[PDB]
């Protein structure tokens, strides 16, 4: 029962990002909606300070809420159980370039609105890398492994930037999600399949608009009857 | 490819720039070029590269005018300049029209050159063939030397191979590869609409009019498969610049840039080079114009004081 | 895919020879098995032939015991089956979530109708209280390997989750570069290979392992919004 | 856990009945204690003390190396091995200590005894060292109960397991499912035990129920300063303090590499003066993985102890 959590199936959301890439400080904001039972969302991101960006925008795409995840009945939704109070996450990104990024974010609930406040910090970005070169067209779909560690959930992911040369450039992302309150049941090992795309970007607008679909599921390969594990 | 704008109402539209430019008959065509006229005892000639025009320097040159006369041409077949008589736009054709245009400006005995991309190659060749007539050279994202390997270069090997093939002529002559995609991609900010309109205007129609943007990359001086004549030209002027101990130079590296990472090692084997760097990719003029202009201004001042 | 002819039939046998070194423990292993190169299933019996018993968790050498055993649909290029009759090679870098590292260099060739695989496995900087040194690992959970093309090579990248006796999990990042021995005609687009590697024939009899891998290649199952980037 | 056999272990395997046929039994209080005795060289006595889940069988391949140097005695703790059951069915640390001391008094031991303790068997020794400090000549310990546990920072992930054991759940974890015998013991040994070797450990706890109590009562005595048994905590603190002031008493610590508890206890073992350090490759039950190296280390340590008169 969603109403008990203080949530409705369709939730608006506002996000404020404070970021520092290299020695460039910036601040962005996002406005969007989404479906927390089915797992869709669309956010309109604009740069409030630091414009223009001397790097690829898509690095902060994952920084712009796992509440928008379609969890089936046979898998417990750790993020929906985490409300009304909300949940936080600490996220570490290692680009195959060798550069790093840290993303710490708080997701709270205010007047039927997901208030997300996120801090982004990247460094050691390679000069000839796709992030500095801005060769990135967008993100490909991904599979984030989710498992339980005591009272928290851990997701690990390989994100792939598609480049205008057709090549790809990956980064390894590990996120520790922590609910603010305890929850009744922790999930078994599973996956969240993601597809994040840029929808209306073709307009000569000064804002990006991204849409993410995320659906949780177990493996679709049958475990041989009595195998290990 | 995303990008976002900056600040708008200091903009110089296309027509605004062109209504300030002059024109002059050169050979069997004509050259369009901006001229600041004042302080004609020195001349700084600004040479744009592929896909661009004199418009590229619009926010750069206001810094250098109070100390010297700055002349900025649209290369032949580009910008508002006329077309080449035989319709060809290889390096030596641009050089022919440019050196003929040089005779009609009543320039000084020694000239300062500010070159970008292929305009830097034109300035380098003119310096090799007129070694005494050069007072100083400023270059950026330049054709510094021949290309023996692709190691530090941006991933453009397959792009160049396609352009040199027959694929290039539907790549650019029909879908405007260098203007519609490469030019916005290599600018850190999002160009205001009329700023991109100014760049697209000379090549807003499909066909041979976009040929200058196809022939420039087919000149690329690779030791393997590159046009042997252009490789010879580049070898010659690179050796000359390596030996030019007395020629003051200024290299404006672009951070992270496009070619700068792959070309600094070579641009650097040239003596008497003051090294500065500004934020941007390839077309660094649209990202750091005022800083670049201040650098060039102080460099020209220091050259003129000694 | 037209098996005509990479020198292969649908069901192929395979022998694998691994030379391994964990920290400074030198060991040798031999795998014997068979699989289906069109549906993506394989079963291998792995024996220790030198250096037994092992001072580490055995499961770290499981992904070293052949992407020819992959189920590729018609709408995705099968690089690995294209690589034959000569075969392919791969170089594999593993970074464990606690600090350890591992290099795996393997050569998959084809002789007399069988897959001859020669593997070199080396590990270092394994944490003393880590689940590999403590032998806390029950097995490998299913995984998803992102595959894409890089000119003439194919890069696969995945995370692998060891389930432990705790019920907790321990991950390691695995990046593999697959190089065909000869040029192939079609290099694939970005896709995934879903793996499930399990340990069968549990018994408690034996001092060997029997592991079965199912590998199904596929594109995403989420529909791409029309007009979206990229 | 996929573990492999030692290919050269079958040719010298000592089965359960083979080991038990080499052992004597003596009445101790209201029960009896089965034990092994090498008899010869009774001028010195080195006593091997096994820990939880095991018995004297644990030392079957370790003790030969030391036998030509001293008389070695290896008992089965009360209610474990082939020993007798405890009179009142209780199997706390002091319950083991009672029968252990009463068995000590019936062996004609030298005035100063050498002890080789493992797991809780070390605690016993340590306790007997704190209460009879003039009766100790040298102490050998490994994977031992050294000092109390105030934090889990260096320990294996056993906090939730301990919380389950000290709960009601532990009753069915141990008594009805034989946790330490069928799960902890084989998983904390690198090599795969021969079937007879594991049968030797399973035999004393082959049937379900109350006879498995010593394997459930031992972990519930864990000296956690928060949640542990207060009297056991005070005992451990007492003999830790006494061991810290033992510049006189020779010691040898055999570190298991990577081991189980050794990483979390080797620092505390460093705070014991006059402690030689050696290392063998194994997990918790290091005897089953490096018995001969252990035996030679301990033999030479005993010899060097018995030359500095």
């Amino acid at each position: 029962d969603l109403a008990k959590l203080g949530l409705k199936e369709v939730m608006p959301t506002k996000i404020n990002l404070e970021g520092l890439v290299g020695d460039h400080a910036f601040s962005m904001e996002g406005v969007g909606e989404g479906n927390i039972l089915e797992g869709t969302q669309e956010v309109k991101i604009s740069v409030t300070k630091g414009a223009p960006l001397p790097f690829a925008f898509d690095i902060v795409s994952v920084a712009f809420n796992r509440a928008y995840t379609g969890y089936p009945e046979e898998i417990s939704d750790y993020f929906l159980q985490s409300f009304p109070e909300g949940f936080t996450y600490e996220r570490n990104i290692r680009y195959q370039d060798g550069g790093t990024a840290i993303v710490k974010s708080d997701i709270s609930l205010e007047d039927g609105k997901f208030i997300v406040n996120v801090d982004f910090k990247a460094k050691d970005l390679r000069r000839m890398g796709p992030v500095m070169q801005q060769d990135i067209v967008g993100m490909q779909p991904s599979y984030e492994s989710m498992y339980t560690n005591v009272t928290s959930v851990i997701g690990e992911c390989i994100i792939a930037f598609k480049l205008q040369t057709g090549k790809h450039f990956t980064y390894h992302m590990r996120t520790v999600y922590k609910s603010k309150k305890p929850v009744e049941t922790m999930p078994l090992y599973h996956f969240i399949q993601h597809r994040l795309v840029k929808t209306n970007v073709d307009t000569a607008s000064g804002y990006v608009v991204q849409h993410e679909t995320a659906i949780a599921a177990h493996s679709t390969i049958k475990k041989i009857e009595g195998s290990l594990p | 490819k995303v990008y976002d704008p900056e600040q708008r109402k200091r903009m110089i539209t296309g027509p605004q720039w062109w209504a300030r430019c002059k024109q002059m008959n050169v050979l069997d065509s004509f050259i369009n070029y901006y001229d600041s006229e004042k302080h004609a005892e020195n001349a700084v000639i600004f040479l744009h590269g592929n896909a661009t025009s004199s418009y590229l320097w619009r926010h750069v040159v206001p810094h250098i005018e109070p100390v010297a006369r700055c002349i900025i041409p649209d290369l032949i077949g580009m910008g508002k300049s006329g077309k080449s008589g035989n319709g060809s736009y290889r390096l030596l054709d641009h050089y022919k029209y440019l050196t003929a245009w040089f005779e009609l400006l009543n320039l000084p005995k020694k000239i300062i050159f500010v070159g970008h991309d292929w305009g830097a190659a034109l300035a380098f060749h003119y310096a090799y063939e007129h070694q005494d007539r050069i007072k100083a050279i400023v270059h950026m994202e330049s054709v510094v030397d021949v290309i023996e390997s692709w190691d530090e270069w941006p991933d453009i090997e397959e792009d160049i191979a396609l352009i040199k093939s027959e694929e290039g002529e539907k790549m650019v002559l029909e879908n405007n590869f260098f203007v519609e995609t490469v030019l916005p991609s290599k600018i850190m900010r999002k160009l205001e609409p009329e700023e991109f309109a100014a760049y697209l205007e000379p090549f807003k129609e499909k066909g041979e009019v976009r040929r200058p943007t196809l022939s420039w990359p087919r000149e690329i001086p690779l030791v393997k498969g590159g046009k042997p004549d252009v490789v010879q030209i580049v070898r010659n002027y690179n050796a000359y610049l390596r030996a030019s101990d007395d020629l003051p130079k200024l290299f404006i590296e672009s951070d992270p840039g496009f070619f700068s990472n792959a070309i600094v090692e070579g641009a650097k084997k040239f003596p008497n080079t003051e090294f500065v760097k500004v934020k941007g990719l390839h077309f660094l003029q649209e990202d750091a114009p005022d800083e670049m202009g201040k650098y060039i201004k102080s460099f020209v001042e220091r050259v003129l004081k000694n």
